[PDB]
């Protein structure tokens, strides 16, 4: 359910 | 040099921690001049996240000690804060040279241009007085411009779509200093992903999900 | 450029994680040739230790890779070639402080605790570079980590209190030296029992300020001999 | 901060 490395490339504020 | 040998060394310097190698590696295939695919685009967008995340952790612990000698560390500040703004026109020229205009699909105009507002909202947290209207002004119309266009293209679902309305509600928050319009542009996509949950995909469903944590664990800091 | 404006700015970088900052005030500092205080000593240990623990930790991780891509030719190559560059970096940091041990620290130590604590220091950027070495320099490098952790050892054990900390934290470094480097687990073990009973006899005597420092240090020389005994 | 200068191994 994760797509690689796409949480940590959004840069998510918070 | 061949791109995927560079892609190849972006992903092992990014095993070894070394993000300054990881961007070095990144920065080289975008100015090859070709579209970026996914994985390369996300290879790009972590290595400057960290290279310019740690410039800006450095900054909020020198300015806080600097406001708790001062001289001191006024004059650090302001060397962290170049390197800082180096790093950001760094991307911010990619962004504009090949990342913007190569652009040929919509999750990607969305992806970049959520980019450019964040790292003109990095610009804006260390901007000159004098020169901080304008790089707000930026900020925001590069984050409207990636909204509009993922309200249009992607299900309320998709984590870009999700990540874009959680930077742009702590812009909202942190730099325009309008906590009403943070609290309703997070709580509104947090209600139109709830409100399609048969939407999620087995790829990405922990992602959507976990941005939606986020939203709330923002809208509970704000409302609290 | 005046040495106490140098420690501040050190300071400084070491609360903004700025390592590499922070080792280049201290070796500034050292280079003008004073000897160092306990303050200044600790923070240049603190930076370099830092600067080579980053360098470790990406070899260790690159190594591994390379371990595990045997029979994928492309990987391997490019694990092998990025694990060499790493290892340069790790070795001119290891140089860099070898040669401030040897101009400026070790002979201009006063004290037996500052001696202790320097050659302690030399066996261990020794021991960083045994653990990268060429199969033909390896011996070589080995001998002199074991030889600076011994000359070290001989000083403590005339002049210091087995519960002090350098002293407890040499025994430490120097056991682990003799099991990962020179696999020895018989004198890793000696060499880590000895110093934590010759540390608890004087536990009576030990003044209430150490208490902390010494006893943690303790705990994790036996946590070492319980993992190696078994 | 004796303790992080002594460097100690794990």
């Amino acid at each position: 359910g994760h797509g690689q490395g796409l949480l940590d490339a959004l840069d998510l504020a918070s | 040099m061949d791109k995927n040998e560079l892609v190849q060394k972006a992903k092992l310097a990014e095993q070894a921690e070394r993000y300054d190698d990881m961007a070095a590696c990144m920065k080289s295939v975008t100015e090859q001049g070709a579209e970026l695919s996914n994985e390369e685009r996300n290879l790009l967008s972590v290595a400057y996240k960290n290279v310019v995340g740690a410039r800006r952790s450095s900054w909020r612990v020198v300015s806080s000690i600097e406001q708790k000698k001062q001289q001191m560390a006024r004059e650090y500040r302001e060397k962290i804060e170049t390197e800082l703004r180096d790093i950001c026109n760094d991307v911010l020229s990619l962004l504009e040279k090949f990342l913007i205009p190569n652009a040929s699909q919509a999750e990607s105009k969305v992806f970049y241009l959520k980019m450019k507002g964040d790292y003109y909202r990095y610009l804006a947290e260390v901007a000159a007085g004098d020169d901080k209207k304008g790089i707000v002004d930026q900020s925001q119309q590069a984050y409207q411009e990636a909204f509009e266009i993922s309200k249009k293209e992607m299900q309320p679902t998709h984590p870009i779509r999700l990540g874009l309305a959680l930077n742009f509600s702590v812009f909202y928050y942190e730099i325009l200093n309008s906590p009403e319009k943070a609290c309703s542009l997070a709580k509104t996509a947090f209600d139109e992903a709830i409100a399609e949950l048969d939407t999620l995909s087995e790829e990405s469903y922990k992602d959507s999900t976990l941005i939606m944590q986020l939203l709330r664990d923002n809208l509970t800091l704000w409302t609290s």
